[PDB]
């Protein structure tokens, strides 16, 4: 019994969650999405 | 006097206009 609680708690251990929600978070802060500026771009493209 | 039709309306070339909203955007 003991055994079989030691092994699920190690899995459930290997199986936490958050720091994939951190590191996400992380991400949307350091690349600062947003949408502010002009109604719509006007750009230079040499198309083919 | 019989009257003949004005200018006709233009095409004003797409690329033509974007440029010059390329400009006014620019200088906004």
């Amino acid at each position: 019994g003991q055994k079989l609680k030691q092994d699920g708690d190690s899995f459930r251990m290997k199986l936490n969650t958050q720091e994939i929600f951190d590191d996400w978070a992380r991400k949307v802060q350091q690349r600062n999405l947003g949408v502010s500026g002009r109604i719509f771009t006007i750009e230079s493209t040499r198309v083919r | 006097r019989k009257l003949v039709h004005d200018k006709e309306l233009a095409a004003e070339d797409e690329q033509v206009f974007l440029m010059k909203q390329q400009s006014l955007l620019a200088k906004q």
